[PDB]
């Protein structure tokens, strides 16, 4: 199981990709 | 809103960081 | 927040993300 | 794609459920 910190960092990278979306 | 969703996900990342294994 | 509450909020937002465009 | 992103968000949510308070 990934650590809370690794999961949090993954979630921040996904948030950057969401921010880059257009709608 | 993409930026609003991104802000919410970042706040969720803040919460996840303060969990335990 | 519990792991459950965070996971459910993530799934809620996942649906909203699904509805966006490239 | 947004669907691919949403799929990864859901996978992340699954993993978050395995963490503890």
């Amino acid at each position: 199981t990934a650590s809370p910190h690794a999961l949090a960092n993954r979630l921040r990278q996904l948030a950057y990709r969401v921010r880059s979306l257009s709608s | 809103s993409p930026s609003a969703l991104a802000d919410e996900l970042e706040q969720l990342a803040y919460e996840v960081e303060h969990l335990s294994s």
